[PDB]
């Protein structure tokens, strides 16, 4: 939408988020890396 | 206190019975995945019920979920006497800072 | 996945009791830990959470401040250290595995939890 | 959740002042952080705020480019710069934690302020 | 100052005061949450009314509020010598770029 | 709010030539940026919008394909990538802050722009 | 030019000039705020007027603007040799893959 | 790249196996490794992976707590010792090595597997 | 079987035939990558796709494949004798904890 | 061939001439850092641009750079006949198991 | 920076040839080396890296397991082994040092390179 | 001294009483082994805890301790009047030169 | 010069001054402590401030500093006349092979 | 704690020069040292560095290759040869002690430096 409302948001909710999953994610190259 | 669950429940054996949560647009209508759990009196809760639907492979087909709006429930057929327990819903109300809220929890009786 | 609790008892008010789930059958360096509780009559309440890592750290308001979650991987155990425990802190207190679905999480995993009591 | 106002004093006009707040009781890291003043005689004004990692940095109109606002989690620590006071500065700074209820945010922590006065 | 308040409000206690805001299509019409605060004479301002309706348990229960439209309000019943107070509303303004907006703040005068 | 502008000049037609506008007293990367170009005995045409991180990009047709809008938030600096330029895309250029108000946007600041020739 | 604008407006210093701008269901009428720059002669064309009434405290209360349908308008009272400048409207076309569209720009001259 | 595995046979249900892949014409020390298993008339279950430098295990929930996966560098090898055998845990056992494209990864090279039966 | 394979596929030599792999918002919908094995009757599985589209060394151009939505697929041209085999698609699920994951498995017939 | 270049470009003495390297969301638009290096007719190649902007001081002001999404580029302005050679990108592609990749290389040629 | 290429020439295919570089003007013990080449009428290939303590190695696909890179810090000199060329492996071969920028390396300092030809 | 513990502790025999330690991510929450160490009022000290938790045979279970983030701790249990000493505890400080850094020391007075 | 300093300051006795440093996400926000060193007219350099805001037991309570982001900087409060003297800045760029770098220095003079 | 410098003087370019550090009041075994140099009118550049047990050596780039580092213990003695010295190598040298705070390090001791001049 060319004409949407641009500019970064304030009204937020910026106290970290205490929904999300705490367990290892085992999905990541698992390889060593050359750089 | 966080759903909205009835004190308690009950039927005979063979019948069908519910257990109903509801919550709101923080924790329900919210979209955020409901789960049961079922605790035994003299034991921990047991998962029954997550991801709505879904279920461990330790619980028998007499258990189901369901979810619309800001409902959700837990519907138990071929009722037992073995079922008698104090079922509760688990969600996450984007209101509270913790990560799971909890319902009043409802005590099943089995009339037998 | 086997969860052991310890270190309940009774204390006068005030006083700190420190907590512990031992664990078993599972990686516990994978996964993050819960800790709910369930006073006499009552229903669940959630009290914390840690991140596998440590670096997330998450309480109920209710105990914000005066309870403290930690793990030490190297010996598989979840603690929970309460300071100035308060009449309203009589509780069952249980461990549990985090476990995640898809937009919230759950518990599948229960210790049998471990009986705190603050009392003249 | 104890947050502490220090750093007020007296500035001649076009100098600089820093003030922050120390908190406890709550995990500092946890939260995000405001600052609002009252000049004496006024109500309140938003002045800026923080995200809990500094990933955001927002300020009232009237003050951005000249205030700068920061933070530093290891010492539960909020601190607001301000450069080139002017007379129209003077007032009483306050710290606040970020909360938010829906389609808006509040503040619900309060410490008890500091004043800065801009006069020669 | 983008939600307007009456300067002044009084009664005598046991009577009921109420404290206005209104604001715009901005700010309250917007669709924003109602917040209120109470500045006692040598103390940070602290909060009463959240979310429109609801309170810290630290607040007894003479106060509550309301909105519609771009209107919005602070009631407060059985009203004590001890509510004598600067009263504040806030809220989110959709054209600024800060967080937080305030009411221009209200003077409650216990006639008593 | 402050805007500098400048890389204007006479190039051959066919060639490349870029813009650039730097600026201060805000946070650059809390908004968004406009171009715009007015050809001399001409009105103001539109040319491009950059969302403040890089987001959107919006383009006339009119320039479209031969014009680019980039920015760098570690350069408080916003670029204007003019490829094989035209007769008719002399113009001044002005960079302007992105604004709106409720249902349309707008420049609430504008720099002084550049001169940009295209001649044989 | 996209918004309709009279090439050129004029009057004496002291007198009250003004400019139209007329747009259709794709600008104007279409529910999109009308802004206006003005161009003064050796800079960029800075924000007159903006939310269809209101101004920059670097406008002389001189100007104000109006909207209603598809009419939109600027008026300049108290007019000085110092507010000769191409005058535009601002809006935004529906059918426009970029983001604002200007009217053709009136230039006001003035008499003295 | 040649990978091939080793202890393959028949185990009474309740005892141990253990499982071995050696492997050559590549850096053994630079990548992870996956185990997966075919039961004789099913497709393919995903079972272990560890990571190249041995600081990360994961196994499928159907083996956590009986399989243990691990590596030696100097000998190139990749081990897999599973305890407490139950019938369903008959399987053709196979090692890959680790790839990765984008968002979720892959296995390219194959070794050719060897049988386990657990029966009576 | 977290992906849904067809059980069976065929055709004749020269035909094309088309094996294909219905997941769903976890995991194909969800953005992850689909690699494809291919495993003949007396050997291990083989990498014959992977990145969606990727054909590694010795995989002729016969193999093709595509993303969309939660669908993924891979095609065959020309179908040779040689073809016969069994194929898999393989992914990673975001509800489970497993590195990957795979469909049931889909065997090719060619109709010598 | 990772990165793509244009095989070959051209120019008088005294004109500019830039040289294009096009990668994508494995190895520019990555957020790797583009580098550049000149390769005489007969010699070892020599870095010319590292870190996308800047030069070894053995580097004349003739030469300068950029990194944009996934493009990057060398431009040579001032163009001598002493700049004829062979140019070449490179990067990093976070889906290969090497450090570094190249793209085709560029053949400058001045038309003396 | 002296960076010398040693060791080319002919050799019909599948035999082995050793080559190397001797240096010079800078602390050879600190910095990792890069092997790349350029097959005649082609662009570069990467070959391979040698950590500055000879800890790590890594080597383009095309080549691993037939290639063998190696170091001597006592003696300056960094070390190719070509195991098994094939026709294919036809190319001038040069010696870089490792440079780092950011987030990608680079190399800074080449020498004149060395031609290995396979050919019966 | 760069480890902080309080001065005094004290309570009446048949208590608890902690003694605190805390340090900084130097000599604590670095993964440096706390030590305790046990000073009477005419003596050298003795070794109390070693190793966080462990301790030599000449000391009763009275005493036990632990190790959190940049907090240690020493708790005596069955507080007994011959458990008036002073407690120090040790650790070692990577910004610093010494082997060994201590606390001030907490002197525990028993309140017979 | 890596880090950015002023060429120069200047105040009044009894005033306060400050000296920037200003680097970059290579040396100072890169997590890299930031040192400064005074150097009088005639002879060696002296540390001044270590560790962003430690200071040695020969440094009056004059000198103070911090850290934030890519800006240090390094306050003078009560100038005094002695206090005139080339003050520097050092960190280390993690882009260069040397242990530290250092700014251009700031002189500071004392307007008497 | 001293540091006394000595050796300075004037050659012309071309030739090599010896400068060396004598120091006392600490144990000369335990510590790195640093050498810096001070080209008159100008700030201050890093020129090397040495452990304590002689084991790394890094210079700046601007004279690797050209001066070496080596230091004596049984003399508590700190050498710098130069050699091939340059017109720009004029500078007053200073030695300096080795410290290290945290993520960075630092001198905190000073010698008064020997001046070294390189001229026709």
């Amino acid at each position: 939408d060319p004409n949407a409302n641009p500019n970064v948001d304030p009204n937020a909710n910026p106290n970290v988020d205490p929904n999300a999953n705490p367990n290892v994610d085992p999905n990541a190259n698992p390889n060593a890396n050359p750089n | 206190s966080v759903l909205t669950q009835p004190p308690s429940v009950s039927g005979a054996p063979g019948q069908t019975v519910t257990i109903s949560c509801t919550g709101g647009s923080s924790n329900i209508g919210a979209g955020y995945d409901v789960h049961w759990y079922q605790q035994l009196p003299g034991t921990a809760p047991k998962l029954l019920i997550y991801g709505n639907i879904n279920r461990p492979s330790g619980v028998p087909d007499r258990f189901s979920g369901s979810k619309s709006g800001t409902s959700a429930s837990l519907a138990i057929t071929g009722l037992q006497a073995e079922d008698e327990a104090d079922y509760y819903c688990q969600s996450y109300d984007r209101r509270l800072s913790g990560s799971w809220v909890f319902g009043g929890g409802t005590k099943l009786t089995v009339l037998g | 996945v086997q969860l052991v609790e310890s270190g309940g008892g009774v204390v006068p008010p005030g006083r700190s009791l420190r907590l512990s789930c031992a664990t078993s059958g599972f990686t516990f360096s994978n996964y993050g830990m819960h800790w709910v509780r369930q006073a006499p009559g009552k229903g669940l309440e959630w009290v914390a959470i840690i991140w596998y890592d440590g670096s997330r750290n998450f309480y109920a308001a209710s105990v914000e401040g005066r309870f403290t979650i930690s793990r030490d991987n190297s010996k598989n155990t979840l603690y929970l250290q309460m300071n100035s425990l308060r009449v309203e802190d009589t509780a069952v207190y249980y461990c549990a595995r985090a476990a995640y679905y898809d937009t919230s999480g759950y518990g599948d995993y229960w210790g049998q939890g471990t009986l705190v009591t603050v009392s003249s």
